């Protein structure tokens, strides 16, 4: 799993630089929580090279530095960006074969070779009847799970989302939670997900890791983040943390 | 702050510094006082001219504030930051108006009646739609805008085809020479002016909201629909008031808002004021150079001057299988038609007449389908890789450069410059295209960039034909019509040669569906699904400036089709990569096979090019269609 | 060719060439325009229009059976295609120095290939003789530069250069041209009004082509009015001529001259 | 003080559609709650007069059905765009100032007075600098507060914010809410606020209501609803419900 040595940052937008370090789990959900403008956000287009950094590198596997080709980074990360999405994809069903282009590739792809992938895709991430006869203007809760379909299908190493909670509902989020981490349970898979909501997201996570200011709060389980002071020094406004009646993780209100 | 600054510091300097050369080059300081303030100047030839140098600056300076003023306007209507006055349609209305004023007698200010003729049809047309709500959107008003604009422009061409030693002064008027013998333009234009500037001053903050959203727009309470058909119908009264003045310009209208967004002014009136002092100032510099080269060599005009050195600062400051049987049942019945049909008594190639009249035919029609279906097959890539409705084949700059070619080679060297051996011909027109490609891919890393940078060399292309056309050059018919794409040139190796290329790109096309799938919605999700986006947009780019070269070597340089097959094919219900680039080839090809076969036989004698007839018959069908979907 | 009767022309200048000959043209492209500007040599009225001078009908070339289709070299269709219809020449005819010359010897080309030298001797025989018969008519003006103008609009005006078709008569006549600026290599520059101020001591000819509306706003200007050549008499307003013409629009010019300057000072 | 009586919200069809009548309290807080789009979209989005009413009929206050004079509209309500933020703008004193532009019109007699109320918005949503550099170089947080800012100084009877929720922190989401509440009591204004957390519209809205799909499920008090047996058919994720001494509403969790 790639881990961050990195000190660059947003320099040039809104003026903000801080050091950043971090080692990823090897097989564990990372939750990264905090402001918007904390730097989670520019944390996860570090790690999807969606800019270059100017100061550090970002290590990953382990054995190589940050060149890699594009065909062998997609086939170990698959980037949920949220912003600037992709609008209008006027077919259905045909985005796993979209997913798939780092495995069969532009030449001697075959149409797609051994469409098991593909169909184990589509049944794994819902039990859909209605394949092959839906429409690109449709709600957030099949869009989303339309959206998570390549990546499955991609079977990267690495799952990177940011905001996969946003614009969907509790039974829309329970939902593509409850995928992520029978995921990573199933493949042993390394995910990284952005979301807002803390207890919503410490009850499907294990690595929490909370961006406040310019730097990096803390990196603990979700049974000593749930504790009052870092809510505090994360989010600003005063909460209160109490067991839960069923819940693995305790329930958090706020004031 | 400093730099934009020190630039206008510079030049109004030298504007100072050129007008005070002239003046004294023209007549004595010593006599400036009795010249300019007498209204009754003096009989004296040195000082009398004073009557006509005078007014030239008055009018520059008016006609630079007056583009500055319709740049801003319509970069606020339209929300977009860039202006474009001319694909409006307001100036091919204007050229429309004078050339049908100058013929038949009935004359008068044709320029701004036949503008503003044509923006009023614009609204009815958009306003109409298919529901009683006007429903009016910056996008369909832009592409409205682009089809009456093209459409104008092939009824103009079509009269200079017909007609081209009666329009020279046409062709003066098309260039903006802004040349003044008295002060009744002067007179004229500054109470017009006024009454525009007072309407400007009025009505501030619904500009400002149309520059915003227009979500917010209507939640404020303007009528959103009423506000920008008044606000459209002043700039295009302006812009033809201004059009009329002096003529065809060198967007200098599309430099002022930008310079004095970057020197400052984030109010809107500031903002209105430096941009018309801007214009005012950049029109004086230009007037003034042209002043001092009609003194040492040549009398060059205005607008074509301004647009040549406008273009360099531009650049460094930058079901489905069942329909495309029958459509491909239909072009083959139709190919059948035009070889059997004739329009001498319109007989019918019974046999014997048929291998008689193939070898003028048979190239011709096939020359005709594969450019269209290139064309189309290039426009539908384009229009897939940008992701902008607007795009043509002129983006690229292949069909604008090929033409900037040819006629730098008939201004450098006299004769017949076609086919003479000491001439290039196409070997200078293959090497400037090589070069205009080269270029616009330096200059513009993004493809909106690169989209500015195409749509300025096409107009750079535009005023250097015009230059062209005023002078009384005998062959700047012949090189028209292969302005207008005609395909009278047509050879049955030449067919055979680009039948091959036709075939070579439409089996590497199928390689590209990936890359043309996943570049819709994409962005930074197409990097990371795992495909490089620069490798590969350039491949794209390539394969769309090969497709548009064969293109201009085979029917010559038009984009009609090119950009209109892809829209015709999406608004018929094709939104796949190989469904809609096979519609949309199919259309293109059976559209130019129906032009080719009208302008070949609706007139018998009189040959009109393929590409006038092209939108001659897709225009009409085009404006259904977006009322249809409107 | 062996008859003179089924000759095609595709450009005007062969149509006054063969016209001056006596043959009689067959096909003409683009008439229409043809009798609208060209009218010094009737054209017949039978005569079948082919189509536009640049894109002449090739179907309805096939369709007759034309004996020599004559062109001019550099413009109009591929020799190629039309030499698959009938056999022909393309004869040259501008350079940029003496268009009247090579005119000339066009006209001597055709006369040898359509064997009809002994018209094109007597033709020529008559333009020296008219040429020479108006020579006396021209020199007791004296060595007063002439300016060749014709007005475009009321701001431009088209001048004819020192490498026009109407500078061999100049020449000959020993007529200095008034216009020593710039020049294009086919006789026609667009200049300013203004700019004819810088002219005290010449003989503006200005010909007229339906633009009386433009020379009525014109000379209603005072800048017009206070021009030198004007207020020293100077102006006068002649029936216009073909500029791009051959030896019939030259005798149309002289007699324009003659009827003009011709016995003036 | 409107009533809504919606039998069809348009001819095609929607995800679900179904008649409903129910009428507004006049100075109170209503919560609009529901699942994405389906369905709750549309109420706001006809209330905003972007949707045809149909075959039903929308008192204005008791004045007339429909067709009303867009100046005294816009006068009277003040609306947020549905997740459609302009991406235009130049100063925050700017917008503000334009925001008053249904008092006094196109040809604005803005060289005498409301200078005051500006003055006063600016000064409540907590700005203390009066015109910054740029609207759009402030955070999200800023310029969202640059444009409540706005619709308070349109001086507006009704506030229908349509999901000011969405896309913005919990902790933002609660100063929002609060600030929005304060103002309700300030003005006497009715405010209608669409909330993706049904806790969030429990704490700071006195009338929630609430349709699944579009047939009205349930319009309370947050002391009226319990919301246990509630949300279970408002969601279908049988989620629980307990007490927490920070706020009288006990908050929500899910099971």
């Amino acid at each position: 799993t790639f881990a961050l040595r990195n000190i660059s940052f947003r320099v040039p937008g809104r003026t903000l630089l801080h050091p950043l370090s971090l080692t990823f789990p090897a097989g564990k959900v990372t939750g990264l929580i905090g402001h918007n403008g904390s730097g989670k956000s520019t944390l996860l287009k570090m790690l999807g090279r969606h800019q270059p950094p100017s100061e550090g590198e970002i290590l990953l596997d382990a054995q190589p530095l940050e060149s890699w080709s594009s065909k062998a980074f997609a086939r170990k990360v698959a980037y949920l960006p949220q912003q600037l999405p992709p609008a209008e994809g006027m077919t259905v069903r045909e985005l796993v074969a979209i997913g798939r282009y780092p495995w069969h590739g532009a030449l001697g792809r075959f149409g797609a070779a051994d469409r098991e992938k593909v169909e184990e895709a589509i049944s794994l991430v819902g039990l859909k009847p209605l394949a092959h006869r839906l429409v690109d203007s449709l709600s957030g809760g099949e869009r989303q799970r339309a959206w998570i379909a390549m990546l499955v299908a991609q079977d990267s190493r690495c799952l990177l989302l940011d905001e996969p909670t946003s614009a969907l509902d509790i039974a829309h989020q329970v939902d593509v939670l409850s995928l992520v981490h029978r995921l990573s349970q199933e493949r042993g898979l390394t995910v990284i997900a952005v979301l807002h909501d803390i207890n919503m997201a410490a009850r499907y996570c294990d690595y929490l890791v909370a961006l406040r200011g310019g730097e990096m709060i803390a990196q603990g389980t979700p049974a000593e983040i749930m504790r009052g002071e870092t809510l505090e020094m994360i989010y600003g406004i005063p909460m209160g943390i109490l067991p839960h009646p069923a819940g693995a993780a305790p329930v958090s209100f706020v004031y | 702050a400093l730099f934009p600054a020190l630039l206008l510091a510079l030049l109004v300097i030298v504007a100072t510094a050129l007008t005070w050369m002239n003046f004294s080059q023209a007549l004595p300081r010593s006599q400036w006082a009795q010249a300019a303030w007498s209204p009754n100047i003096n009989v004296i030839e040195q000082m009398i001219f004073h009557y006509s140098l005078l007014p030239r600056l008055a009018i520059s300076l008016l006609v630079g504030a007056g583009l500055g003023l319709v740049g801003v306007l319509f970069q606020q209507v339209l929300r977009n930051p860039l202006a474009e006055p001319t694909t409006l349609g307001v100036a091919t209305g204007a050229q429309l108006g004078i050339t049908v004023t100058t013929l038949w007698a009935i004359p008068g200010a044709m320029a701004s009646q036949f503008a503003a003729l044509a923006g009023a049809c614009v609204v009815g047309l958009i306003v109409f739609g298919v529901a009683w709500g006007k429903r009016l959107s910056p996008v369909t008003l832009i592409l409205a805008g682009l089809v009456v604009s093209l459409y104008c422009g092939a009824i103009n061409q079509l009269l200079v085809i017909f007609h081209h030693d009666q329009l020279q002064s046409m062709f003066l008027w098309s260039t903006g020479t802004l040349t003044q013998t008295d002060w009744g333009g002067v007179e004229r234009l500054w109470p017009q002016l006024l009454g525009g500037v007072m309407l400007t001053l009025l009505l501030l903050r619904p500009l400002t909201l149309m520059g915003l959203d227009d979500g917010v727009a209507r939640n404020l309470g303007l009528a959103l629909s009423l506000a920008r058909l008044a606000a459209l119908s002043l700039a295009i009264v302006i812009s033809a008031l201004l059009v009329n003045a002096v003529g065809i310009i060198g967007f200098i209208g599309l430099f002022a808002p930008l310079l004095a967004k970057m020197l400052g002014a984030r109010r809107l009136l500031p903002r209105l004021m430096l941009a018309s002092l801007i214009g005012a100032l950049i029109l004086w510099l230009s007037d003034q150079i042209i002043l001092w080269l009609t003194r040492v060599w040549m009398e060059v005009s205005t607008g074509s001057v301004t647009a040549l050195i406008g273009a360099p600062l531009l650049l460094w400051l930058l079901l489905a299988f069942a329909l495309a049987g029958g459509v491909l049942l239909l072009m083959a019945v139709v190919v059948a038609l035009s070889f059997g049909r004739d329009a001498h008594g319109w007989t019918w190639a019974s046999g014997a007449l048929l291998d008689d009249l193939m070898p003028w035919r048979w190239p011709r029609i096939m020359a005709a389908l594969f450019a269209g279906v290139m064309l189309a097959v290039a426009g539908c890539i384009i229009q897939r890789l940008t992701g902008n409705p607007m795009a043509s084949p002129e983006v690229l700059g292949i069909s604008s450069g090929a033409a900037f070619g040819v006629v730098l080679m008939l201004f450098l060297v006299p004769g017949n410059a076609f086919g003479w051996l000491l001439p290039a011909g196409s070997l200078g027109a293959a090497v400037t295209l090589l070069i205009i490609m080269i270029a616009a891919g330096r200059g513009g890393f993004s493809p909106h960039r690169m989209l500015l940078a195409g749509m300025a060399l096409s107009t750079a292309f535009t005023m250097l034909l015009m230059m062209l056309q005023a002078s009384g050059d005998p062959r700047m018919a012949q090189v028209l019509t292969w302005i207008s794409g005609s395909t009278y040139n047509a050879t049955d190796a030449q067919v055979w040669r680009t039948g091959i290329v036709m075939v070579i790109l439409l089996a590497i096309t199928p390689l590209c569906r990936r890359w043309l799938t996943i570049l819709p919605l994409g962005g930074d999700t197409a990097r990371a699904v795992g495909m490089a986006l620069t490798p590969t947009r350039i491949a794209l780019l390539l394969l769309a400036a090969c497709l548009t070269a064969t293109a201009t070597m085979t029917i010559g340089p038009l984009s009609f089709v090119g950009l209109m097959a892809p829209h015709i094919a999406r608004m018929m219900g094709f939104r796949r990569t190989m469904p809609h680039i096979v519609i949309s080839a199919l259309v293109g090809g059976l559209l130019l096979v129906f032009a080719d076969w009208c302008g070949r036989m609706v007139l018998f004698p009189f040959q009109i090019p393929a590409g006038l007839l092209s939108t001659f018959i897709g225009a009409p069908y085009f404006i259904y269609l977006l009322r249809k979907q409107s | 060719a062996i008859d003179p009767n089924r000759i095609v022309a595709l450009e005007w200048l062969p149509v006054e060439l063969l016209l001056a000959l006596g043959i009689v043209p067959y096909g003409v492209a683009d008439t229409i325009n043809y009798r609208l500007w060209v009218s010094e040599p009737p054209l017949p009225d039978s005569v079948i229009d082919v189509g536009l001078r640049t894109e002449p009908n090739l179907e309805l070339l096939t369709t007759m059976r034309p004996s020599f289709m004559v062109w001019s070299a550099g413009y109009g269709p591929s020799p190629e295609m039309l030499a698959r219809i009938a056999p022909g020449r393309g004869f040259n005819f501008s350079d940029g120095k003496q268009p009247l010359a090579m005119a000339r010897k066009s006209l001597t080309e055709m006369a040898d290939l359509l064997n009809l030298q002994s018209a094109a001797e007597t033709h020529l025989a008559q333009y020296e003789d008219f040429i020479r018969s108006m020579k006396p008519r021209f020199v007791k003006r004296g060595a007063r530069p002439l300016l060749l103008t014709t007005l475009i609009d009321p701001r431009h005006m088209l001048v004819f250069g020192p490498n026009s078709l109407f500078q061999e008569i100049l020449d000959e006549y020993g007529i200095p041209n008034a216009w020593q600026g710039e020049t294009n290599f086919w006789g026609s520059t667009a200049v300013s009004i203004d700019r004819l101020a810088a002219y005290k001591d010449v003989d503006v000819l200005c010909f007229d082509h339906d633009n009386s509306k433009d020379m009525d706003a014109l000379m209603a200007t005072p800048l017009w009015q206070a021009m030198p050549f004007v207020r020293a008499g100077r102006f006068q307003r002649v029936p216009a001529v073909w500029f791009y013409g051959a030896t019939l629009s030259a005798m149309h010019f002289v007699r324009v001259l003659d009827n003009a300057i011709g016995g003036k000072a």
